[PDB]
């Protein structure tokens, strides 16, 4: 089976500039003088969209920003201006031996300046401790660049057990990211406790970033 | 050019699905259309092609077995039957038009297949609350996916937060943030309006002050 070795894994690059996405194919693709190497657009929730077929040729409705190039084993996405509308996946595709293969894929997002995450913290409500839960939520929300670490502390001592977190894709508006962190204890042990502290860090600080509240 | 493939499915582990894809706009006799699957954040798996104009097939051996593929030509339908289906086959499975040669130039809308033996749970609507305002609908302890959140039916829409859900213990729990000018709340109501069409529940939470 035909391995595709794409890179990098993932690239920011800045509106108007240029994304190039590489394409390794463990083995040639080339059959009758054509190299069978297709890329494909992926925008979340959305099925792929055929960008690139045999390596140089534009999809239906692709414009020229968009294109392929190269042969035998080394194939390249040319991405020239880069639009706002350009973050998502980016796959190349092998249709020269079966079984058809996709390489791992890149993500391309938009670089924007830096911006601080916006960080709220929430204690339980009322309503879940009457079931005997304890969820304190924090979000975490319109931050650039995306890499960010969360920590817990209850009354002071670092919490990493119970602690859940998800993040949004970039914003097609701002291109800023978001993040919930959710830590979930027992009612008993929640409320055996005073301060509750959502600490970040980010690019935007040496220091951590830090947002509590006391159950007081 | 379309296809139109069928609606999710929640099915229990060694069980079968028939899933379908109904074209129209290109002269389906002639074009192959292959089967195609995808986990959540990874990349796509070639399942199978058949070509409509003979229902010959060609399987991706790493699942030959669990797939059979055909087509019904007077309707300009492809089908996968896909047996034995284990948790690991939870995923979206997708058509093409393409296979051999031809690149796959036009996809369906996916069908998203989940395999669990976990049961059907409502979820539980939580509000969080506390110049701008964030507040927040926590949804915990659902099953399946998906439940979705509109603040105020849908009309309060900028400064939204949706997460995706994350799975412990067998059940979902996401949650919703929405940051609102301080000066219109308490003043004006914000509302969490949860819904979960797999048990048909609709919830609406008033987000009010502590």
């Amino acid at each position: 089976q035909l391995v595709l070795t794409q890179s990098p894994a993932s690239l920011a690059v800045s509106l108007g500039q240029r994304a190039t996405i590489s394409c390794r194919a463990s083995e040639s693709v080339d059959n009758y003088g054509i190299s069978f190497m297709n890329w494909f657009q992926q925008k979340p929730g959305q099925p792929p969209k055929l960008l690139i077929h045999t390596a140089s040729n534009q999809g239906s409705g692709v414009p020229a920003r968009f294109s392929g190039s190269g042969s035998g084993t080394d194939f390249s996405l040319n991405i020239h201006p880069v639009e706002d509308d350009d973050t998502a996946m980016y796959f190349c595709q092998q249709s020269e031996e079966v079984p058809l293969t996709f390489g791992a894929g890149t993500k391309l997002e938009i670089k924007r300046t830096d911006a601080a995450p916006t960080v709220s913290i929430f204690p339980p409500s009322s309503e879940q401790l009457t079931s005997g839960g304890a969820s304190v939520v924090c979000f975490l929300n319109n931050f650039y660049p995306k890499d960010i670490n969360v920590k817990w502390k209850i009354d002071g001592s670092e919490r990493q057990n119970g602690v859940l977190n998800s993040w949004t894709d970039q914003d097609s508006k701002d291109s800023t990211y978001s993040m919930s962190s959710t830590l979930t204890l027992t009612k008993d042990e929640y409320e055996r406790h005073n301060s509750y502290t959502c600490e970040a860090t980010h690019k935007t600080s040496t220091s951590p970033i830090v947002k509590s509240f006391n159950r007081n | 050019v379309q296809l139109q493939q069928s609606g999710g499915e929640l099915v229990k582990p060694g069980a079968s699905v028939k899933l379908s894809c109904k074209t129209s706009g290109f002269t389906f006799s002639s074009s192959y259309i292959s089967w195609l699957k995808q986990k959540p954040g990874q990349s796509l798996e070639w399942i199978a092609w058949i070509y409509a104009g003979t229902g010959g097939t060609e399987y991706n051996q790493k699942f030959t077995g669990k797939a059979q593929v055909t087509v019904d030509t007077s309707s300009s339908t492809a089908y996968m039957q896909f047996s034995s289906l284990t948790t690991e086959d939870s995923a979206i499975y997708y058509c093409a038009r393409g296979g051999s040669s031809f690149a796959m130039d036009y996809w369906g809308q996916g069908t998203s297949v989940t395999v669990s033996s976990a049961s059907t749970t409502p979820p539980s609507v939580y509000p969080l609350a506390p110049s701008m305002v964030t507040l927040g609908c926590l949804v915990k302890g659902y099953f399946p996916e998906p439940v979705t959140v509109t603040w105020n039916s849908g009309s309060l829409s900028s400064g939204v937060h949706t997460f995706p859900a994350v799975l412990q213990s067998d059940l979902y729990t996401l949650s919703s943030s929405v940051t609102v000018p301080s000066s219109t709340w308490p003043s004006e109501t914000v509302t969490c309006n949860v819904a979960h069409p797999a048990s048909s529940t609709k919830v609406d939470k008033k987000i009010v002050p502590r």
